[PDB]
RNA sequence: GCGCAAGACGGACCAGAGCGAAAGCAUUUGCCAAGAAUGUUUUCAUUAAUCAAGAACGAAAGUCGGAGGUUCGAAGACGAUCAGAUACCGUCGUAGUUCCGACCAUAAACGAUGCCGACCGGCGAUGCGGCGGCGUUAUUCCCAUGACCCGCCGGGCAGCUUCCGGGAAACCAAAGUCUUUGGGUUCCGGGGGGAGUAUGGUUGCAAAGCUGAAACUUAAAGGAAUUUGGCGAAGGGCACCACC
RNA sequence: CCCCCCCUCCCGGGAGAGCCAUAGUGGUCUGCGGAACCGGUGAGUACACCGGAAUGAUUUGGGCGUGCCCCCGCAAGACUGCUAGCCGAGUAGUGUUGGGUCGCGAAAGGCCUUGUGGUACUGCCUGAUAGGGUGCUUGCGAGUGCCCCGGG
């Protein structure tokens, strides 16, 4: 059944953007995906998107750009330490010019570079570049 | 069940049994080729001349 | 298409697909109100009613249950209600 | 393409749209034509926009008239339908024409004494010439085609919607495009009717040609 | 899909947005308890006594025009049937289906389905027992499944 | 040609149609129990997915005990064929083939392709349920039901096309979303033989089923596709070194 | 004296449920104002007694499906059914698959204006010149022709 709506969502994110839409369904929601999008949203790899709002569980329509190459999901949360990081930066990014890493820290969800800054770790989430 | 053999054969001679066959089951699913294809004989009884008679005049 | 927008479509689009599909759900089901030619009782009968509803009074059969929407009996006119 | 007010499609280029059979399409319908389609009607016929039609070949006669060596416009038919309207229609604008058998390695084989390189392409069905639109793929070619509600699009820029089964439609969208181009070019006057004839675009059989030619002198 | 089929359905119940009592409703919410009590009275499930409250007086949830559900408000008058009705159902069905099969030997289909029917029940039954609806030494068996309904 | 008796089976209708977890299921009627999908503004509220131990079903053939044995027919008896023919072919023919009661759990049990969930092109049909709309018919009026016609929705057996994408290719809309490698979960394979063999355990009345090696030996054994060649393979033509 | 049919051609007359107009009528739908809005009573379809209430005095047709259903007066429109003098009469009979307010469908006899023009057709059966079957022609495929009667 449906047990990781996160690497659900960005699964479709990802096989939209290689079919090349503009617009993105994600049916569910999740604070998780907010924050995920949110980051996407920031580091400008995504465009502006929408919450449809009904009183089960919302849907997400994301506006697309043609800035995205791979979203994934490492599953399951793997706790990361500090000097744990790099290894991850070497085995999983394609360059050290670009690519980004969101983990999940007590100080919010946020990518790798903003963890080494407010120096901390915690859990992964997945990557995008 | 209300006629005996000579009216029954004479009702055998057209499709009559086809054509109101054909016509009652047409609010079901409408036929096109209704006929009786066989009529058989299972008991017969004692033979009396004077229906034999009176079936050849 | 390359581009649709999703956001908002044609009415005719949201009645056309599933649902459930939809971007907000809605029934397609609905209620409304039927009286008999005789006796004068309005009362709420719902669209796929499944069940056999009587007037209040007990004297004519309103609708049959079918497989979706019920059957009303001839001479009972209906309509929709909304607000 | 139209959105000026000396832009816009006529008084007598509808009657010629409901004259020569160009609103009404086939019977059945890609899904890359599904914006071009008024609705459906009884006997399976769809109705072809004339307005978004209009729009296609202002954007068509834009995309022409844009580069300035109308020697380097190729123009294709294979058809019988659209043999003497592009002819009519190279002669016309100064485009470079192809009338039947269109050989297999113009646009690709250098050695040819057929070897040809033109910079804009314009052919009159996707259907039947999917030879020249597979050869547009290799050299960096814009094609504009004439297509139905059911030619299939595939390598094609600018799609007009139109009825390419009928001789009197085709021969009215050369004509008209003829025209267009020439409006935008400069030869042609805006405001004073420059048409001729339309006939002169018109494919016919030839049992008709020997009845006009009984029955006239 | 199913749980013991193999097919994959999508016919449910699809509620409106609009979650708010609508202005052509009459029927303040004593009025719909009391109907409520009058057909727990006459013995009927909470399912078919929403069933004939939303065909009949057009209601279209206890729940959008009362706080509490329908099972809630019984409970709460203290009427509940003593057993769920869903594993009440399911009992009733594997009687139904063992009574079958006390004079039909050959059909291995039907035991095959009474097998399904009782691994159904026994899953129900431990998430009953898991909520505390029913006692710990509550356990379904054939003889036990006579004597109750 | 007219009748009697015995047993087996359900042609044509019968389809790239239906149902069932699989094996499998085709005369009519009656009884009993069960199930998928559709419809729902009904009810419970996370009760879910996959699965060591364990458990039900399971083609044909085979075993034990009865009733019955039409046809077909292992073993067997002959007659031809042939150098030989305890083979192909023909005539008989025992177990078996049929039903009941009790056993084994084996198939190329094959979609040679585990189950659940999500996403990514188009088209025409088909079986079920529901919805809408011009018209025809169950003889002329109305409504609902059957039968046609035009479409939509969900589930299912499938089909055509494709520079989506994948692959060694055959091919696959899944065998795709894979060095841009991580949705969850069960079983299983590490060159070819020895070998599903020895031994031990276990099940069975038996035949046999499950678990399952090692010594030794070997540089290949295999998969897809192209070219030639030869077919007591097919389709067209030719030659008095071929024939009539 | 080729004595029997039979097919076709030129023209005309009759029966039948074709189409376009014409006379008699009958229905469905359409807009305008119910002196202005909130409730109580006896079943409430048009209903009647009132209380609030608008301008000292006077007073505005209803139902509960809160928005279209009744009853009114006005104004003419779009569509359709029947008859081919009218009344008898939609009356018997007939009909089904399930109903209805129900299709098909007469004559006796009586009051007048004694009964409106053009255009076609018809293999046989069934239940209309419709619908659904199914033939004749030369073996095929496609055409013409196959109601009754009269002159050649």
């Amino acid at each position: 059944v449906r047990m990781n709506v996160l690497a659900d969502a960005l699964k479709s994110i990802n096989n939209a953007e290689k079919r090349g839409k503009r617009q993105v369904l994600i049916r569910p929601c999740s604070k998780v995906i907010v924050r995920f999008l949110t980051v996407m949203m920031k580091h400008g790899y995504i465009g502006e998107f929408e919450i449809i709002d009904d009183h089960r569980a919302g849907k997400i329509v994301v506006n697309l750009t043609g800035r995205l190459n791979k979203c994934g999901v490492i599953s399951p949360r793997f706790d990361v330490q500090l000097k744990d990081l790099e290894k991850w930066q070497n085995n999983l990014l394609p360059s050290r010019q670009f690519g980004f890493i969101v983990l999940t820290t007590s100080a919010g969800i946020m990518d790798h570079e903003e963890a080494r800054r407010k120096h901390t770790g915690g859990k992964i989430l997945g990557f995008f570049f | 069940q209300t006629n005996d053999l000579k009216e029954v054969v004479n009702k055998l001679i057209p499709d009559s049994i086809g054509k109101d066959i054909e016509k009652a089951c047409q609010s079901i699913y409408p036929l096109h080729d209704v006929f009786v294809r066989k009529v058989k004989m299972l008991k017969k009884p004692k033979f009396e001349l004077g229906k034999l008679m009176e079936l050849h005049g | 298409p390359l581009a649709k927008d999703l956001l908002h479509p044609s009415p005719e689009e949201e009645k056309r697909k599933h649902k459930k599909k939809r971007l907000v759900q809605s029934p397609n089901s609905y209620f409304m109100d039927v009286k008999c030619p005789g006796c004068y009782k309005i009362t709420t009968v719902f669209s796929h009613a499944q069940t056999v509803v009587l007037c209040v009074g007990c004297s004519t059969v309103l609708c049959q249950p079918t497989g979706g929407k019920a059957r009303l009996t001839e001479g009972c006119s209906f309509r929709r209600k909304q607000h | 393409s139209g959105a000026l007010d000396v832009l816009q499609m006529k008084e007598e280029d509808v009657l010629k749209f409901l004259a020569a059979g160009t609103h009404l399409g086939g019977t059945n319908l890609d899904f890359q034509m599904e914006q071009y389609i008024y609705k459906r009607k009884s006997d399976g016929i769809y109705i072809i926009n004339l307005k978004r039609t209009w729009e296609k070949l202002l954007l068509a006669a834009r995309a022409i008239v844009a580069i300035e060596n109308p020697a380097d416009v190729s123009v294709i038919s294979s058809r019988n339908t659209g043999q003497r309207a592009v002819l009519k229609f190279a002669a016309a604008t100064g485009a470079t024409p192809i009338a039947g058998r269109f050989t297999p390695g113009t646009f690709t084989n250098q050695i040819q004494t057929a070897f040809r390189e033109p910079r804009l392409l314009v052919v009159t069905d996707p259907r039947a010439d999917h030879q020249p639109l597979t050869e547009a793929s290799y050299v960096n070619l814009p094609t504009i085609a004439l297509c139905n509600t059911d030619s299939p699009l595939r390598y094609v820029d600018i799609a007009i919607p139109c009825n390419n089964k009928g001789a009197h439609s085709v021969g009215l969208m050369w004509w008209m495009l003829a025209r267009e181009v020439l409006r935008m070019r400069g030869t042609i006057s805006r405001e004073h009717p420059w048409e001729v004839m339309p006939d002169l675009y018109f494919y016919r059989d030839p049992e008709e040609i020997e009845k006009e030619e009984q029955a006239a002198a | 899909g199913r749980m013991h089929a193999p097919g994959k359905g999508l016919s449910q119940s699809a509620l409106p947005y609009r979650r708010s009592v609508p202005t052509w409703l009459k029927l303040t919410s004593d009025d719909v308890k009391e109907q409520i009590y009058k057909l727990a009275k006459k013995g009927l499930t909470p399912s078919q006594i929403g069933v004939i409250l939303r065909d009949s007086h057009g209601v279209a949830q206890v729940r959008f025009v009362t706080g509490n559900k329908i099972l809630r408000i019984l409970k709460s008058k203290g009427l509940a049937p003593d057993l769920p009705e869903d594993l009440y159902h399911l009992i009733k069905k594997a009687v139904a289906v063992r009574k079958h099969l006390e004079r039909n030997r050959k059909d291995k289909d039907a035991k095959f389905r009474l097998i399904l029917i009782e691994s159904r029940i026994h899953r129900l039954a431990r998430y009953y027992k898991t909520k505390r609806v029913l006692p710990p030494n509550w356990k379904y068996e054939s003889s036990t499944a006579s004597a109750l309904v």
